[PDB]
């Protein structure tokens, strides 16, 4: 079934399964014509495939070239995510295939279902939380990765760096969710607090800077504050 | 014209017969119904007066031989039964009729209902969906659930229609996931038309079964098979014309025919509103889309 709030620790177990996020796949800007018309240019987009357990990030960079001279980009953009999340399932050795996938938006089940019938032990699961995922193109490295891209390509990282040496995976994906929440709100403000310090950089391996435990508390404070801020401006609150 | 004569009535039951009904009571001088008209199935069925509970009924062609209708007491209902004593048959009925204890079926010459709701249903593929090949007719009751019903328990009463399912390997080609899971033709003309069903009368007789057992029984499992049959082909960009003209009219029939009563039960909304609508036979459906708007404009 649906994965919310009660089944939360789940995502911590040692069945392996994976989120799918589609919503960096298909990517436009949109603009004006000479006659005045609007039309779209497509940039280069992303599969963003996750392990919350591990942290392994599966980012199938989506090159502009799939969607020429085809209709319907935005529903065809769900059937090539299916079709990608699948080839990457039948590459990976049989015991690291997953046992379920959990897709950000519930329009992905149809077209994985079907691209998954080979799997029928591998469950596709909708989620009622709202991840932050779409800000994954406010990560610096992946945004640049992606748009550098002159071809379909796959690049794997792990998203959690190496906090998985000193922190539980729970505590893990709490944290970049929370980043990642903050980035989405208020990118500027966000981008600002991870950099401000320039004595705390990136490794090259790496897409966060290298905080302390301490300094990993001020930020997620600053963080949270960040949040809760751009919430009273939303709602008047 | 032909006659299926009934032993006694000795339990307060309603009898139907195809489209019509009569009220029985316990122990009424009735013993059957004549003036069947030959050439086409027929069904009939019973709603005993202490259980409004489980109708049930047999489907049958009186070209097939001489059935008549019998309470069991101790299976608690009423039988149907075959008669191979050609004479002994001829006597029971010619008796019954001159003491004039049988209703008449009461066709209006105007009417074709039957013949339409029917117009492709023979009762050899009654009997492959409704297997028990000792008997020449075809029991089915409110509860029989279906062959796929079953693999989401006893194989010997079920109905054994005809496996659709949108997400299966059957209906997506490798390779075309997108393609055929948006247009189903592959699926309809390839695997269920030329494949399974042979032609589109023997597709067309499963659907009209289906749609009869789901009206006169409110058999779930057949209103569930009624409604794929019909998603699959409207979900179908390519589709013969001689079906889809024939289909507008299968359905004006079942639709004009259901209870009105009833359609909140026996109409999916999902299905209806995406035939009707959204599918590639939006436009093919002229005369059942204007019987549903101007008598269920609130399922729309």
């Amino acid at each position: 079934g649906a994965m919310n709030s009660s089944n939360y620790a789940e995502l911590f177990n040692n069945d392996i399964k994976l989120f799918v996020d589609d919503t960096n796949v298909y990517r436009v800007t949109v603009h004006k014509t000479f006659e005045g018309n609007v039309a779209t240019k497509a940039i280069n987009g992303c599969i963003f495939t996750l392990n919350p357990k591990t942290g392994h990030l599966f980012l199938k960079i989506i090159h502009t070239s799939v969607w020429a001279g085809q209709k319907r980009l935005s529903q065809l953009a769900k059937w090539k995510t299916a079709e990608e999340v699948s080839a990457l399932v039948r590459s990976l050795p049989k015991e690291e295939q997953p046992k379920q996938i959990i897709v950000t938006r519930k329009a992905m089940l149809d077209p994985l279902e079907v691209h998954m019938l080979d799997f029928p032990n591998i469950a596709i699961r909708p989620t009622e939380l709202r991840l932050p995922f779409s800000a994954a193109m406010s990560i610096d490295k992946l945004s640049d990765v992606v748009m550098k891209a002159t071809e379909p390509q796959m690049v794997l990282f792990n998203i959690y760096d190496d906090w998985l040496d000193r922190i539980s995976s729970y505590t893990a994906f709490s944290r970049l969710t929370l980043l990642l929440r903050a980035l989405k709100t208020n990118e500027e403000s966000a981008k600002m607090i991870l950099l401000s310090d320039p004595t705390i950089t990136i490794k090259s391996y790496h897409l966060w800077p290298s905080f302390t435990d301490e300094q990993w508390i001020t930020i997620e404070s600053q963080m949270r504050d960040l949040i809760l801020t751009e919430y009273g401006r939303k709602y008047n609150v | 014209m032909n006659t299926v004569p009934f032993t006694s009535a000795p339990i307060e039951v309603t009898i139907g017969i195809d489209q019509y009904s009569f009220n029985v009571k316990e122990n009424q001088p009735f013993h059957g119904i004549k003036d069947i008209p030959i050439g086409h199935v027929h069904v009939i069925h019973f709603q005993h007066a202490d259980n409004s509970s489980m109708r049930y009924g047999y489907w049958f062609d009186c070209r097939m031989g001489n059935f008549y209708i019998q309470y069991d007491p101790k299976d608690g209902l009423y039988k149907m039964m075959e008669e191979r004593d050609g004479a002994k048959f001829e006597n029971i009925v010619h008796n019954f009729k001159e003491r004039q204890m049988m209703v008449s079926y009461p066709k209006i010459d105007e009417d074709d209902t039957w013949y339409n709701l029917t117009e492709f249903v023979q009762m050899d593929k009654i009997r492959k969906i409704v297997r028990k090949d000792e008997n020449q007719f075809s029991y089915v009751d409110s509860s029989m659930t279906t062959v796929q019903e079953n693999e989401l328990s006893d194989p010997a009463h079920s109905l054994n229609y005809t496996v659709i399912n949108f997400k299966s390997r059957e209906a997506i080609r490798p390779g075309h996931e997108m393609e055929d899971f948006l247009d189903k033709s592959y699926y309809l003309n390839t695997v269920m038309l030329q494949g399974i069903f042979k032609n589109s009368s023997n597709y067309f007789g499963e659907l009209q079964f289906a749609f009869l057992n789901a009206m006169f029984f409110g058999n779930y499992g057949s209103s569930l098979q009624w409604h794929a049959m019909i998603e699959l082909i409207c979900s179908s960009a390519t589709v013969p014309k001689h079906m889809l003209d024939k289909l507008d009219e299968i359905l004006y029939y079942q639709i004009k025919t259901l209870p009105e009563q009833y359609s909140d039960i026996l109409l999916n909304e999902r299905v209806w509103n995406i035939c009707l609508y959204s599918s590639f036979q939006k436009n093919s459906l002229h005369n059942t889309e204007k019987i549903m708007e101007n008598k269920y404009p609130e399922l729309l």
